[PDB]
C-alpha cells in the first residue's frame, strides 16, 4: 500500500503547476525520492516481520523447556511411589520383628 | 497401491545394503578401482598391481563384506604370503 | 613421483574432493541424482523465485489459522498477479549471431509511474524449436528511477555488463513578450552492478542531435544501439523513423560515441554512413519493432505486438510467446477464492493464439519396422515456400501406440505460393529422405479455412486432421512463465502443507495436500471427476523417460521427469497419515487406540502389498579385475538398482506400529 | 480528489473499478491573464489483498469541452460495464 | 541502493524548473539534503546489523 | 471395485473427512449446530468488524 501511495503521488507530481509567464514548476526528482522512501520503508518492515518470526521462535523454546520440566517432575513422582512400596515391606517386617 | 503407480523405473530391484546393489560398497570398491588402476605406468614400482597384487584377484561376495576378521591378521597373511613366494 | 596428467584431468578426479573421496558421500551424491524425492525439501529451492521468498517467511510462525494461511495466499497471488501483467517494450540480442548467446527483454508494467522489468533468455538451450523451460530466466525489478519518453528505452550490452539507454524529455519555454513552448531531450545511460543494483543514471546533451532530426510532432526518434566488437564503444545513432528498410538506406544518421569511461564524442557522417549501411536491417520501422544485434563489420529477431494481445517473438518459422494473459483472465476464478483458483478447470484455461496460422493434429502411425527401421526416433519438419531449408518442428521416439500430436503451423503474411502455403513433411530412420508430395501440404482461402491438398500423399501419417475451430491452446507449462506456474499450482500447496504439518493442524493440512492430490477423487458441480492429480503436468506424464536429467540439484532433475515429483506428493501424504495416527496413539484411551488403528490401516492399504526380493540372484561373486573390465566397456551394467530405502522404511514402521496396537504395548514398546 | 463529488464505481471482468472525474485550474495569457480548467478522468481498481491499484490518468480536456457545460456544474458522467466484450463503457 | 537513488535525486534536482520571465528555483541544498539522508540511514542499518 | 457414483456425491461423504470421519467430530458439530452458547467465544468471532 505504502509502496503505491509513493508511485502515484511521483508520477501525479511530474506535471507541471505554475502557469502564464513563468513555467515549469514540476520537481524532477520526485521518483527518485519515491523510489528511496519506499526502499528505506522495506528495511523497517523486514526488521519488524524478522522480529515476529524471532518472537515466534522464542515462545516455542520456552515450551520445549516445559516438556524438559514437566517430564522431570513425572519422574519424580514416579519414583515415591516406589519408595513407598519399599517402606511398606520394611514396616511389614518391623511388625514380624515384634 | 504403490506398486501399480511408481513401478517400472527398474525390471529388478534387490535388497538395501545387499553387496549387488549399486550402492553397496562393492560398486564403490569397483567404481573406484577402475579410476586408481591407471594412475601409473605399468613398469614404474608404485604400480598398483605390483604394490598389492592380492586386491586385484578380490572376490566381490556377501562373505567378505559380512565377516568383520581382524586386520592384524590380514596384515600378517599379506606379508606371511609374500615371504613364502619370495 | 609422477601421475598421469592424463588420467587426473578425467571429471573423477576433479570430483573428488567434494564427493568421491569418501564413501558415504558417494552413496549419497548417486542417491539424491538417481532417487530425488528424497532429498527434496519444499521448504527451500535452488532459483525460488522472490515470491515464493515473501510467502515462505510470511507464513513461518507458530500458529496457523485458515485465515492467516488464506490471507497469505492472497497476498502471493497479488505478486504473482502483478508480474505477469506486463508487457514488453524491447530486447537486445547479445551476440552477434542468432544461434547463440543470449537475448535481453524490457518490460513495463501497467502502473502510471511505471516500474521496468529485466529478464533474460538463452538460444544455446533452446533447440528443436522449443526453448527449454530453465532457459527463461525470472523478472528483475529495476531499482533506478526511469521515465522515458514514449516508453524509449533500449538495453544494451557493452563490456559483458548491461546498460539502458532511454530518452527523457522535459518542457521548458521561451520568450517571443508572448509565451512559448518547446521540448528538450537528454539521453540518460545506466549500468548494473556486481550486486543487482543499478549505478545512477549518467545525463548525456543530445538536443543538437536530435534538432538536427526534424522529428514529426509528438513522435519518438527512432534510436538505435548497439555494442561494438573489439573496441569498447557504445554506438549510440538517432535516426529518423521511416516504414520500410529501403528508405533507412539514406537516413540521415544522428548519433555519438559513448566510451567505457562515459565520456562520448560525436559521430562524423562519413562513420555514421558506414554504420547506417552495415546496421540498417536492424532499425525498427513503424510496423514492426526488431531487436539489435552487437555490431558487425536471416532476418533480425523481431517482436510483434498481435491485436488479440499475444506478444510473441520471431525470426523463423519459430514463434514464441512472452507475455501470459493467464494472470487477467484469473479475476473471475478468483472472486470465489482458494478452492476455485487451484481447480483443474483453471489450469485450461484458454491462452489466445500467437500470430496468424492454423492447429492441426497428427497422428503418429504405430512402430512398425519394416516401415520404422530400428532406430525409434522421428522429425516432424516443416517447409516454407520461401523454400528455404526446412526446420524441425517437433521430435520423438515411435511408440507402438499412436501419439497425437498437435501443433501450431505458422504461416507467413503473404502467400509465396499459390499452390500451397506449406509443406508438413515426416521423416524418421528408415525413410529419411523427403518426397516432393509425401506429407500434407497445406492451403489457406481468403475466409481463413485451412484444407489439405488432395495431390499430397498421407500413407505414412496415421491421420491429419484441421481444427479450423480453434483459435486458442492450454495454458503453457513449458512455455515462458512455466516458473511461475509450477511455482503457484504445485509448489505452493506443498510448502503450506510442510508448514502446517509442524504446527500439528492436521484438518488444515489435510485439504491443503488435498489440492494437489486426492485419492478419494475430486467433485465438482455436483459430479465426480474422472482425473486422480489436480496439476496438469503430473496428470500429463505418466511414465519416465528412458533417461534421467544427470544433475547433482533434486529439483531440476525432478523438474525434467516430473514423475518423480507424483513420488514425492506421495511420500507427504504418507507422513500426514503417520504423524496424524502417531498423535492419536499419544492418548492412552481405549476409544483413542481405535482411532490410531483406523489412521494406520488407511495408510496401510494406500502403501499396498510389501514388494518381495528374491534373496539370491544371477549375481555371481566375480573377480574384481572382470567388475572393473565390465563396468569399463565406454555400473547398471552389472549392479542392479535398489529399492528406495525410505520406502521400505515406511513399511517397517507402519508394521511394527500395528504390531504394538494389536499387542497392547504403548509406542515405545512397553508394556 | 473529485470534482464536485463525480465519483462512480464500476464492475468490470468481476473485479471493482473506480472512475472518478478530477478538475484542476491553469491560467491563460489574453497580456491580460485569465483563467480556465482541465478535467482528467481518472481510473483505479482493488487488487486481491484490498489494496488500491494507482489511479491511470485519462485525457477528456477534448471531450468536456465539447460539452458546453454551465458554470460549476458537473458534467453528466455515465459508467457502466459491457456484457460480452471486455470494455469499460465510459460516457459523458 | 538508497545511496544512490539518493545521490541520483539531489543531482537531478539542482537544475531549474521554472522559465520565461521568471527562473532559477533550483533547491541549493539538495546535495546537503542527501548526504544527511544517507547519513542518517547509515545508523539504522548499523544497528539492524 | 466400484461404488455407485450417485451414492458418493451426497453431502454427507462430501463432508467425510471433514467431520463425519471420526465420532468425537462428528458429535461436535452436531453440536455445536444445537447449542451455540457453549461454543460462542466473545474474544474472536467471524466477521469481526
Amino acid at each position: 500500500a505504502v509502496q503505491a501511495s509513493r508511485l502515484a503521488g511521483a508520477a501525479a507530481d511530474l506535471v507541471p503547476n505554475i502557469f502564464g509567464f513563468a513555467g515549469g514548476g514540476s520537481r524532477w526528482g520526485a521518483i527518485a525520492e519515491a523510489t528511496g522512501y519506499v526502499m528505506e520503508f522495506s528495511a523497517n518492515v523486514m526488521n519488524t516481520e524478522a522480529d515476529k518470526i524471532s518472537q515466534s521462535e522464542t515462545y516455542r523454546r520456552r515450551r520445549q523447556e516445559w516438556e524438559i520440566q514437566r517430564n522431570n517432575a513425572e519422574a519424580e513422582l514416579k519414583q515415591i511411589d516406589a519408595q513407598l512400596k519399599s517402606l511398606a515391606v520394611r514396616r511389614e517386617a518391623a511388625v514380624l520383628q515384634k | 497401491g504403490y506398486n501399480n503407480q511408481f513401478s517400472g523405473r527398474a525390471s529388478q530391484y534387490v535388497a538395501p545394503g545387499t553387496v549387488s546393489s549399486m550402492f553397496s560398497p562393492a560398486a564403490y570398491l569397483t567404481e573406484l578401482y577402475r579410476e586408481a588402476r591407471n594412475l601409473h605406468a605399468s613398469d614404474s614400482v608404485y604400480y598398483l598391481d605390483t604394490r598389492r597384487p592380492d586386491l586385484k584377484s578380490m572376490a566381490l561376495s556377501q562373505q567378505n563384506m559380512d565377516i568383520e576378521l581382524s586386520t592384524l591378521s590380514l596384515s600378517n597373511e599379506l606379508l606371511l604370503e609374500s615371504i613364502k613366494t619370495e | 613421483e609422477n601421475a598421469n596428467s592424463g588420467v587426473i584431468s578425467r571429471q573423477f578426479f576433479i570430483d573428488w574432493d567434494k564427493y568421491n573421496k569418501r564413501y558415504s558421500t558417494w552413496a549419497g551424491v548417486s542417491q539424491l541424482v538417481y532417487y530425488p524425492e528424497n532429498y527434496i525439501d519444499p521448504t527451500m529451492r535452488i532459483g525460488q523465485t522472490k515470491m515464493m521468498d515473501a510467502l515462505l517467511q510470511s507464513v513461518s510462525q507458530s500458529q496457523l489459522n485458515a485465515d492467516t494461511v488464506e490471507d497469505a495466499f492472497m497476498s502471493y497471488l497479488t505478486s504473482f498477479e502483478q508480474v505477469a501483467n506486463l508487457k514488453v517494450i524491447s530486447a537486445y540480442h547479445d551476440n552477434i549471431n542468432n544461434d547463440q548467446g543470449l537475448t535481453y527483454f524490457i518490460g513495463l508494467s501497467e502502473t502510471d509511474a511505471g516500474e521496468y522489468y529485466w529478464r533474460s533468455v538463452d538460444h544455446s538451450k533452446f533447440n528443436d524449436g522449443k526453448f527449454a523451460a530453465n532457459a527463461w530466466s525470472e523478472w528483475h525489478k529495476i531499482d533506478c528511477p526511469i521515465n522515458p519518453y514514449k516508453s524509449t528505452i533500449r538495453p544494451v550490452i557493452y563490456k559483458s555488463r548491461l546498460y539502458l539507454l532511454w530518452l527523457e524529455q522535459k518542457e521548458i519555454t521561451k520568450q517571443t513578450y508572448q509565451t512559448e513552448t518547446d521540448y528538450r531531450y537528454e539521453l540518460k545511460l545506466a549500468h548494473i552492478r556486481y550486486d543487482g543494483t543499478w549505478n545512477t543514471p549518467i545525463t548525456f546533451d543530445v538536443n543538437k542531435k536530435i534538432s538536427e532530426l526534424k522529428l514529426e510532432k509528438n513522435r519518438a526518434p527512432g534510436l538505435y544501439c548497439a555494442g561494438y566488437q573489439g573496441e569498447d564503444t557504445l554506438l549510440v545513432m538517432f535516426y529518423n523513423q521511416q516504414d520500410t528498410l529501403d528508405s533507412y538506406k539514406n537516413a540521415s544518421m544522428q548519433g555519438l560515441y559513448i566510451f567505457a569511461d562515459m565520456a562520448s564524442k560525436d559521430m562524423c557522417p562519413e562513420q555514421s554512413n558506414v554504420y547506417r549501411d552495415n546496421s540498417y536491417q536492424q532499425f525498427d520501422t513503424n510496423n514492426v519493432r526488431r531487436v539489435n544485434n552487437r555490431y558487425a563489420e536471416d532476418n533480425a529477431l523481431t517482436l510483434h505486438h498481435n491485436e488479440n494481445g499475444a506478444q510473441y517473438m520471431q525470426w523463423q518459422s519459430y514463434r514464441t510467446r512472452l507475455n501470459t494473459l493467464f494472470a487477467r483472465q484469473l479475476v473471475a476464478r478468483a472472486t470465489t477464492g482458494i478452492d476455485t483458483i487451484l481447480s483443474m478447470e483453471t489450469q485450461n484455461i484458454q491462452e489466445p493464439q500467437l500470430g496468424k496460422g492454423f492447429y492441426a493434429t497428427f497422428v503418429i502411425p504405430p512402430y512398425n519396422l519394416s516401415t520404422h527401421g530400428d532406430e525409434r526416433w522421428f522429425k516432424l519438419y516443416i517447409k516454407h515456400v520461401v523454400d528455404n531449408n526446412s526446420h524441425i518442428i517437433y521430435s520423438g521416439q515411435l511408440t507402438d501406440t499412436n501419439i497425437n500430436i498437435t501443433l501450431f503451423i505458422p504461416l507467413d503474411d503473404v502467400p509465396l505460393n499459390q499452390d500451397y502455403h506449406a509443406k508438413v513433411y515426416m521423416t524418421f530412420k528408415k525413410s529419411p529422405s523427403d518426397g516432393t508430395w509425401w506429407g500434407p501440404h497445406f492451403v489457406r482461402d481468403d475466409k481463413g479455412i485451412v484444407t489439405i491438398n488432395p495431390k499430397s500423399i498421407l500413407t505414412h501419417f496415421e491421420s491429419v486432421n484441421v481444427l479450423n475451430n480453434i483459435s486458442s491452446e492450454p495454458m503453457d507449462f513449458s512455455g515462458a512463465n512455466s516458473l511461475y506456474f509450477w511455482e503457484l499450482f504445485y509448489y505452493t500447496p506443498m510448502l503450506v502443507a510442510q508448514r502446517l504439518l509442524h504446527e500439528q493442524n492436521f484438518d488444515e493440512a489435510n485439504r491443503w495436500l488435498k489440492y494437489v492430490w486426492s485419492p478419494s477423487g475430486y467433485i465438482v458441480h455436483g459430479q465426480i471427476q474422472n482425473y486422480q492429480w489436480n496439476v496438469r503436468p503430473l496428470l500429463e506424464d505418466t511414465s519416465w523417460n528412458s533417461d534421467p536429467l544427470d544433475s547433482v540439484d533434486p529439483d531440476a532433475v525432478a523438474q525434467h521427469d516430473p514423475m518423480h515429483y507424483k513420488v514425492s506428493t506421495f511420500m507427504r501424504t504418507l507422513d500426514l497419515l503417520i504423524a496424524r495416527g502417531d498423535h492419536a496413539y499419544r492418548q492412552l484411551e481405549r476409544d483413542t487406540l481405535n482411532e490410531a488403528k483406523m489412521w494406520y490401516m488407511q495408510a496401510l492399504h494406500l502403501l499396498g502389498d510389501k514388494p518381495y526380493l528374491p534373496l539370491s540372484t544371477t549375481w555371481s561373486d566375480p573377480r574384481l579385475d572382470r567388475a572393473a573390465d565390465i563396468t569399463t566397456q565406454n555400473l547398471t551394467d552389472l549392479f542392479l538398482p535398489q529399492i528406495n530405502e525410505v520406502m521400505m522404511n515406511y513399511w517397517q514402521t507402519l508394521a511394527q506400529r500395528v504390531y504394538n496396537l494389536r499387542h497392547n504395548l504403548s509406542i515405545d514398546g512397553q508394556p
